[PDB]
């Protein structure tokens, strides 16, 4: 995350570490949506341009921690992978759409005051609250700058504004589509911020005024640098692949 | 034994004659083809007899004869259209007009080294340059054309002219792009710097690097073509007060190798710069050094298998040149596509702005058809 | 309030109550800056 700050204990208990087994390193952000199901991008672990492709034993997923390396024993969870759904039309090559992958844990992890699912929002929920103009907030254990001590010592936070389809597009010679939303705020408002290489499958979150509760509404995609001036980052529109994420739930379950 | 064995043999008599010629002009460019040298040694080999081929038998390590196959084959993959990538060779042997060359040496000549061989009057210096110089042209698609005066072979007293000539310039797998590339500042042997024009490319390349029997660092990165099969190798000292001489010394095959087993793939600002090298070399003072003296001895030298009477035959000429060049042109955007989006955050650096030595490798065979050292592009 | 929805017997226990963070919302605490979300949706901006 850049211009971020620090998350508060418990502040995202569905926040996931995207972890790999050897070497020992930080891969992605994730999130949690339920007791043995995780989220979160699909570049993170298939992209064939570099050669990568992980299985359900080259990974390991981190749940309820908060530093970024040290060992949090009775807080975190380390879960294993036993399977891999990533989705098909996930298009790797151009423009990164349909960044989106679910991954089942072996055993249900337990819930507890650093351990909890985030909701999924419905069609009227989604309706409601993906609008240009309302916030987000983003999170992950990513960079602190696109170039450039670099790394956070714990998890970072920040709140992004939605912004206009029409603007996201004029901004890269990307080529959008209505499966991404891109965040961020203009080069004249102020305050900036974006997430970052280490940041990606983390999840953008909103929390509904009706109802009291958080959603997901992205997970990190990409970007063109980090916090850049009339740059945005891309996020999955997650509604908008909730059928997908159906079938596998119970097709895969 | 192993065609790979094989192909290390003459690999590695083709790099013993460039550690020679570089350290006799540490300053200067020098390009040559290993593998070329192995073909022009075996092209001599197959119409020689007594010492002679004692001499060439002792330096190659192997005898053209119960080999040849493995040798055609390997002569035969490296220009093969399946590179996709095209490595323009031409080999000829030139004799004396007033000789009559025999028919088993042509044909297999012809087979194994693809080497065509014929007799030109050396009696007349100007037509026979102009019938050498043109036969080159032709064979090398206008790519070399320039081997010999008309003050170097000179009257009857010229017997014998050898030739190799290679020309490369393959497809990248990751093509550079012009707009990213600019002029950059590099350092040359005298201690000069030089503003140069240089491509640059983000992509993922297998890096690496290790110390010298010496001790010293040396960095190494490869640069593979869009057939996939042959690849570019780029190795330069780690410290800007080491010199290239101190590393070149200490590089065979045999290193060559670990560096395929020690690079690993790493996201970089590979920057080298972009030129276009062309060496002309007399490989005749070296090849002495090595031991083979004999076929230069206008008396001594017996090529009994080359002609069909018991004439006296020499070699007056042998030559090789070699010419590569480094650009843009390469395959393009499908992996270069969201791989542009992925460099979240500023990569390290790969450049190549000081003298540097490259490669270009055969894979399959391990053919090492480039062993170039740049000083000032 | 939340509904449905997903099948607990093949997605997992958690939905019914997802969203809810104990050290925040099931202790009436809000967290540093989460006003700024709520406060997005009217601010006009
Ligand atoms: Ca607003
Ligand atoms: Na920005």
């Amino acid at each position: 995350i850049v211009e971020g700050s620090d998350a508060e204990i418990g502040m995202s208990p569905w926040q996931v570490m995207l972890f790999r087994k050897s070497p020992q390193e930080l891969l992605c952000g994730a999130s949690l949506i339920s007791d043995r199901w995780v989220l979160t991008a699909a570049h993170c672990l298939l992209y064939p341009p570099w050669d990568k492709n992980f299985t359900e034993n080259d990974l390991l997923v981190r749940i309820g921690k908060h530093s970024r390396t040290r060992y949090e024993r009775n807080i975190e969870k380390i879960s294993m992978l036993e399977k891999i759904y990533i989705h098909p039309r996930y298009n790797w090559r151009e423009n990164l759409d349909r960044d989106i992958a679910l991954m089942k844990l072996k055993k249900p992890v337990a819930f507890s005051d650093y351990i909890h699912p985030v909701c999924l929002p419905d069609r009227e929920t989604a309706a409601s609250l993906l609008q240009a103009g309302y916030k987000g907030r983003v999170t992950g254990w990513g960079n602190l700058k696109e170039t450039w001590k670099g790394q956070p010592s714990v998890l970072q936070v920040v709140n992004l504004p939605i912004v206009e389809r029409p603007v996201c597009k004029d901004s890269t010679r990307i080529r959008i589509t209505d499966n991404m939303f891109c965040a961020g705020y203009k080069p004249d408002e102020g305050k900036r911020g974006d997430a970052c290489e280490g940041d990606a499958g983390g999840p953008f979150v909103m929390k509904s005024p009706f109802n009291n509760r958080w959603y997901q509404m992205g997970i990190v995609s990409w970007g063109e640098g980090c916090d850049r001036d009339g740059k945005y980052g891309f996020y999955t529109h997650v509604f908008r692949l909730k059928k997908w994420i159906q079938k596998v739930i119970d097709q895969f379950g | 034994f192993n065609p790979l064995s094989l192909e290390e043999l003459g690999s590695n008599t083709g790099i013993q004659v460039f550690n020679q010629i570089v350290k006799s002009r540490p300053h200067d460019n020098i390009v040559i083809s290993p593998h070329g040298i192995a073909s022009v040694l075996g092209m001599l080999q197959l119409g020689a007899d007594g010492r002679t081929k004692k001499q060439l038998a002792m330096v190659m390590r192997y005898g053209v004869n119960g080999v040849g196959k493995i040798l055609k084959k390997i002569n035969k993959a490296i220009v093969s259209k399946k590179n996709k990538d095209i490595v323009t060779v031409a080999n000829a042997v030139f004799v004396k007009n007033a000789s009559e060359i025999e028919v088993p040496f042509v044909t297999r000549n012809k087979d194994v080294f693809q080497c065509e061989v014929r007799n030109v009057n050396f009696e007349d210096p100007a037509s026979a340059c102009d019938s050498i110089n043109a036969w080159v042209k032709n064979e090398t698609r206008d790519m070399i054309d320039n081997l010999l005066s008309p003050d170097l072979i000179d009257g009857v007293l010229t017997r014998l002219v050898l030739v190799n000539a290679v020309y490369f310039k393959g497809l990248w797998k990751s093509r550079f792009q012009p707009e990213n590339t600019k002029k950059r500042t590099f350092v040359a042997a005298d201690g000069k710097s030089y503003q140069v024009p240089m491509l640059a490319q983000l992509s993922v390349f297998r890096c690496g690097s290790t110390s010298a029997p010496n001790d010293l660092w040396y960095n190494f990165i490869e640069l593979p073509y869009h057939g996939e099969s042959i690849s570019m190798l780029i190795a330069l000292p780690t410290e800007s007060s080491t010199p290239l001489s101190a590393i070149i010394p200490h590089i065979s095959t045999k290193t060559i190798d670990s560096w395929m087993s020690i690079m690993v793939p790493k996201r970089v600002q590979v920057i080298l710069p972009k030129f276009t090298a062309v060496a002309q070399t007399d490989l005749k003072e070296p090849l002495k050094v090595l031991g083979i003296t004999d076929m230069f001895d206008s008396s001594k030298a017996n090529f009994a298998k080359i002609t069909t009477g018991s004439e006296n035959l020499h070699v007056s000429h042998i030559l090789q040149k070699a010419k590569i060049e480094v650009s843009e042109d390469g395959t393009k955007a499908s992996a270069a596509t969201t791989a542009i989006l992925i460099a979240r955050s500023s990569p390290p650096w790969f450049i190549v702005d000081r003298p540097f030595l490259f490669f270009i490798r055969h894979n399959p065979t391990g053919a090492v058809l480039f062993m170039g050292q740049i000083n000032k592009p | 309030e939340y509904q449905t929805f997903f099948n607990p017997r093949t997605f997992g226990s958690g939905e019914a109550d997802c969203g809810l963070r104990p050290l925040f919302e099931k202790k009436s605490l809000e967290d540093k800056t989460e006003r700024e979300l709520l406060e997005s949706y009217i601010d006009g901006r």
